[PDB]
């Protein structure tokens, strides 16, 4: 469990990271869902552009904002 | 070709400076003196740590006396400051709670009036009501 | 309507305001203290003000000492923008969690660059003969703040 | 404390991540230039 | 350690940055040789950095001494009478200069604990806690089981 | 607020003498609220190295 | 009308919000003492030190009280004063007197 | 001039009768001393808040151990409210006009 821990990048706690949904991913996390937390990352603004990319921010309902405080 | 250690005299004096006010022989022998000192920084740092610790302890006892003052018990009174978006840390509230008595009043009057719409919303079972102090408000 | 010990929660009943008459009634305390600011009656302010990661309680003329380096020549004055709560005698504004930079404006002086005396730090470890001394000097910087003003404009 | 209620409105868990508190340069020159960047 | 030693208030001199900032620094003396390997920085800052220095900052002067010493100093002194003493022995152009630095923006006050990072006078406004500012008046203002 | 230094000083670590009535209570949520007024735990300027503590009557 | 807390005491204290939402105020004059929630000054000034005979005796008869104790019974009756245990009262050792710092730091 | 209070610098040592003599300049009669607070009479420490009042409304007021001394202290701060030396009172300005 520490190993897979290390080579999920999820070293540091209440750090959030990101992560496909597919099965390869799933089956270390299914090894220690009980280490974690995991929840849907959501896009309401959809996805960045590359202009969005400094304005960015990760909001603790799980939703990734891209325009952050517009003047 | 014999070295001795001519300066051993300031050697000593860079440990038994810091054990001058010590009581009994620590203040003098370079041996106790030695140990009595490093025990002192150890427990010193260690302490440093602590020492964020005990002021916080304080100012919530006297958060805690200032809000029973009003009769309204300490964690009441967080967290329905909490819930009207006012984050004053612990330090401040304190500062308050002696230095200015009114303010502090006020304050409380605000938790309280916080508290009794939750209570107010809670018990009646409906999404229309929002009282005017549980309204929750974004940065702009 | 029988009445048993129980059968009554043990606590006043609430009766909260209608909803429009508050709304009135805040409008016009409102109105009053807006009154009170645009005549000039307040007498001396002090300032919650969240700065270099620490809430202070600031009044015009006092001192603070901010644990790190700022960049600022020694003298110059600075605008502290974050303000958590104002004060006066008769009335406080609050902020949600923060004032409007039209509402109130502190500034501060920079008196004073320099650093902090020295802080020892050791670590020790029984018969394993294991010692570090460490000293820490941190860089320090010392604020006069000067004024408190505080526009009319509130509604 | 109060963290839960905090994630219930959609804030951040601590008050130093993220909102205006934190985000915010919290001085500037007295003329109104900006002050250089914060590190953090 | 803080038992060990003195401590004092945070304090300014004079009342500094109130009315007006007073730079509290008064002069600076350099002692080098002209010909010693240890002052080498010590030279190099005085040909290059005094001078502007010495613009940058017109209320302090600065006495520059050559002479045959091991270990060139500088002595900072201020207007609150305080001498402080410093080794620029073995050092840079860049570390004397940043030394110098701190020497300018200190207030000459003693370096020891401060007990606490504010001070005020007059903390106070709008009143100062006493066991009765929160309590009701009764009337008559009888005690507790006073009759009248 | 304006108090000369002395009285204002004096006023602020005042003690004060509380009566409670002991009359059919539990003699522990008594001791309770006697053992904070003791303290002085009570007051916004409470600390451990201020004398601060009042007096309380039971009866 | 309406208050979460009694205007008895300290401040009379008005919750206002601000129409935009965005700021909370309150207004909260002083709450003065009422006249009749106070009672008149004790006044108590009496002289019978006073001989009609010889008043210059008289005035000397209020410079005639003075009194000395034990170390015991003095302990006692100053700890009763000021309701202290009686430890408080006794000297301390050459030691202890030597460490008072001669000037301590004033703040105000 | 800072930090430090009126009767700091002043030195007056009737403070009562200067309060008279500035009421009857104000037309306002008659300062009565009226006790408010106490606590311990029997006390080695007493506590007294001595009230002034005018017309029963309440101009000033003040603690001290005895109620002579909060008497004269609840003067000094009537006379200090008069006088708008004050610690609410608006701080100096330096400013450039
Ligand atoms: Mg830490
Ligand atoms: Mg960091």
């Amino acid at each position: 469990e520490k190993d897979i821990i290390k080579m999920l990048g999820l070293e540091k706690a209440h750090t959030p990271q990101v992560h496909k949904n597919i099965p390869s991913v799933n089956a270390k996390l299914k090894v220690v869902k009980h280490l974690i937390r995991i929840k849907p990352l959501k896009l309401p603004q959809g996805l960045p552009t590359e202009e969005d990319m400094a304005n960015t921010c990760l909001k603790s309902n799980g939703e990734l904002v891209v325009r952050w405080l517009l003047n | 070709l014999r070295s001795r250690v001519t300066d051993r005299y300031w050697r000593v004096q860079e440990v038994l400076k810091h054990a001058r006010h010590f009581r009994g022989r620590k203040n003098r022998c370079y041996r106790l003196a030695v140990r009595a000192v490093t025990r002192a920084f150890v427990k010193c740092t260690r302490a440093r740590r602590l020492k964020k610790r005990s002021l916080r302890t304080l100012w919530i006892n006297r958060i805690t006396a200032a809000s029973q003052e009003h009769g309204l018990k300490y964690p009441a009174f967080i967290i329905n400051l909490i819930k009207c978006q006012v984050e004053l840390n612990r330090k401040v509230l304190a500062d308050l709670a002696i230095y200015e008595p009114k303010t502090f009043k006020s304050l409380a009057a605000l938790a309280k009036r916080r508290r009794e719409e939750g209570f107010a919303a809670a018990l009646g079972d409906g999404k229309e009501p929002d009282g005017i102090f549980s309204r929750v408000v974004q940065h702009r | 309507v029988p009445k048993t010990s129980l059968g009554s929660p043990p606590w006043p009943d609430i009766v909260l305001p209608d909803p429009v008459e508050e709304t009135r009634h805040h409008a016009e305390v409102v109105g009053q203290v807006n009154e009170l600011i645009a005549a000039g009656r307040y007498g001396r302010l002090f300032a919650v003000v969240h700065f270099a990661g620490h809430q202070w309680k600031v009044t015009a003329e006092d001192l603070i000492l901010i644990e790190n380096e700022l960049d600022v020549a020694c003298g110059e004055r600075i605008r502290l923008e974050k303000v958590l709560l104002v004060g006066a005698d008769n009335f406080t504004l609050l902020g949600k969690p923060l004032l409007g930079k039209e509402l109130v404006r502190v500034e501060a002086t920079v008196i004073e660059k320099t650093e902090s005396w020295p802080k020892i730090n050791m670590k020790f470890q029984k018969r394993k003969n294991y010692q570090r001394k460490r000293i820490t000097v941190n860089p320090q910087t010392v604020l006069r703040i000067n004024s408190i003003e505080i526009a009319p404009c509130l509604c | 404390a109060g963290s839960q209620w905090r994630l219930q409105q959609g804030f951040a868990a601590n008050p130093s991540g993220y909102g205006p508190l934190t985000e915010l340069p919290d001085w500037s020159y007295a003329d109104g230039r900006p002050a250089p960047p914060m590190k953090g | 350690t803080a038992r060990g030693t003195a401590s004092r208030f945070l304090t300014s001199v004079l009342h500094n940055g109130l009315g007006r900032y007073v730079q509290q620094l008064q002069r600076l003396s350099f002692s080098l040789s002209r010909d010693a390997p240890s002052s080498r920085g010590a030279r190099e800052f005085v040909e290059r950095e005094v001078t502007d220095f010495a613009r940058r900052n017109p209320g302090v002067v600065i006495y520059v001494n050559p002479r045959p010493c091991c270990v060139p100093r500088v002595v900072a002194e201020y207007l609150n009478g305080a001498v402080r003493e410093e080794s620029i022995h073995c050092k840079s152009v860049e570390e004397i200069a940043a030394l110098v630095q701190k020497l300018a923006d200190q207030s000459g006050l003693d370096v020891i604990r401060i007990r606490k990072p504010f001070h005020t006078d007059s903390p106070s406004i709008q009143g100062q806690w006493h066991p009765f500012t929160n309590k009701p008046t009764t009337l008559g203002g009888l005690r507790p089981r006073e009759v009248q | 607020s304006s108090f000369s230094k002395a009285p204002q000083q004096w006023a602020t670590f005042a003690r004060v003498w509380y009566l409670l009535d002991g009359k059919m209570q539990p003699p522990g949520k008594l001791a309770a609220m006697a053992s904070v007024k003791l303290q002085g735990l009570h007051k916004p300027v409470y600390h451990q190295l201020s004398d601060c503590g009042d007096h309380v009557v039971i009866m | 009308t309406y208050s979460s807390l009694p205007d008895d005491y300290n401040c009379k204290v008005e919750l206002a919000l601000t129409s935009d939402g965005r700021t909370i105020v309150c207004y909260h004059p002083s709450v003065d003492i009422p006249y009749e929630h106070t009672k008149p000054i004790p006044r108590p000034d009496p002289v019978h030190n006073i001989e009609e005979t010889h008043d210059l005796v008289l005035k000397t008869r209020l410079e005639e009280k003075g009194e000395h104790l034990e170390q015991g019974p003095m302990i006692e009756q100053l700890s009763k004063m000021f309701f202290t245990t009686k430890h408080r009262w006794y000297p301390r050792g050459q030691y202890h007197r030597r460490r008072r710092k001669p000037n301590p730091p004033k703040d105000r | 001039m800072t930090g430090k209070e009126l009767f700091e610098m002043w030195t007056i040592t009737n403070p009562m009768g200067l309060l008279v003599e500035e009421l009857k300049k104000r037309k306002i009669s008659a300062p009565e001393s009226r006790l408010t607070r106490q606590s311990g009479s029997t006390t080695a420490l007493p506590v007294y808040f001595v009230g002034l009042y005018c017309d029963r409304k309440l101009i000033a007021e003040g603690p001290g151990e005895t109620v002579l001394v909060a008497e004269e202290e609840a003067a000094r701060v009537a006379l200090r409210k008069l006088f708008g030396f004050t610690e609410n009172r608006r701080p100096w300005d330096y400013s450039k006009p």
